[PDB]
């Protein structure tokens, strides 16, 4: 998210950071909640060969 | 000359997991999971046979 | 899917006012029912 | 002492549930949480511009959370805005030499 | 926060987009976007517009 100016000294495009930062690390918090793992192991109920 | 405008806060908190968190700082909280039992087979109104 | 539950109805208009943001039964007081084309 | 093969598989079936519940548990509160607390943030606002064009042309701001009034206010004028019947036309023309 | 900053400074047109009042170069345009733009320099000439 920036700013963009006018002047009689011509123009700039600037950036903000703090915003910008603040919106990643949420992101980031969604990806690491459901970037997780199981931790149940399970068995061979059924056969395949007969 | 000026109204100022706040909300209310204590001194200790406790700390709740939000959706975007782990352990976010809240006024209240409140237990949902149960740990304690009763030793004994309440069996008030049911004729029980041991 | 078979539930257990009888009825359950689902929404599909606004707040019903007769005569989260604060205007749908807020600082607007009610409703209008001389309005019938727009919401 | 279950048979052995049928009692695999209500281990097998009691552990697959026992996985679901207790997903089910921390996203209901997790979620429950998020909704707890900008509910508490938004009747923070909705209270706080009331004040503002309730004070129509008569408070500027610094964006502490506090106003600013423009002519002499004493406690009855401040009783009377923290009750929702401020009257602002009698000091509309005196907040305007400022 | 730009626009309380500008607290009596700027209009607006509903584009996502400021109307300042008063010449300002590109330090008054540099204190605007750091949070320090201190208003009450320029409230007084604010003010013929
Ligand atoms: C906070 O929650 C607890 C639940 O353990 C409850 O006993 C208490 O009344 C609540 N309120 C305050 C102000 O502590
Ligand atoms: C099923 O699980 C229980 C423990 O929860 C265990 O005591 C029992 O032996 C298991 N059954 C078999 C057939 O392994
Ligand atoms: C404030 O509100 C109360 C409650 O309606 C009212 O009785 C009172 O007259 C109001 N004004 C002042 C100045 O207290
Ligand atoms: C803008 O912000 C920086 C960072 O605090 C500060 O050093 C600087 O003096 C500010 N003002 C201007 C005109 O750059």
């Amino acid at each position: 998210y920036g700013f963009r100016h006018q002047n009689a000294q011509g123009e700039g495009t600037a950036a903000d950071y703090k915003s910008t930062q603040s919106a990643i690390d949420q992101i980031t918090g969604k990806l690491n909640r459901l970037i997780a793992k199981t931790n149940q192991q399970f068995k061979l109920i059924d056969n395949e060969f007969n | 000359d000026k109204i100022c405008l706040g909300h209310h806060a204590v001194s200790n908190g406790t700390k709740v997991n939000t959706l975007t968190e782990r352990g976010v700082e809240v006024v209240n909280a409140t237990e949902t999971v149960e740990r304690t039992n009763t030793p004994r087979i309440c069996s008030k109104g049911k004729r029980t046979v041991d | 899917r078979y539930v257990k539950q009888r009825s359950l109805l689902l929404a599909t208009g606004m707040k019903n006012v007769p005569e989260l943001f604060g205007a749908i039964a807020g600082f607007i007081e009610n409703g209008w029912e001389g309005l019938i084309d727009g919401w | 002492e279950v048979e052995k093969q049928i009692g695999n598989v209500i281990n097998w079936t009691r552990d697959s549930i026992t996985e679901v519940w207790s997903y089910n548990a921390e996203l209901l509160v997790a979620m429950e949480n998020q909704h707890t607390i900008d509910l508490a943030d938004s009747e923070m606002d909705k209270l706080y511009e009331r004040v503002k064009r309730q004070l129509r042309e008569n408070a500027e701001e610094d964006g502490t959370g506090c106003f600013e009034i423009f002519h002499k206010c004493d406690d009855d004028c401040m009783a009377s805005i923290r009750n929702n019947t401020y009257d602002h036309r009698k000091y509309r023309e005196e907040a305007m030499q400022n």
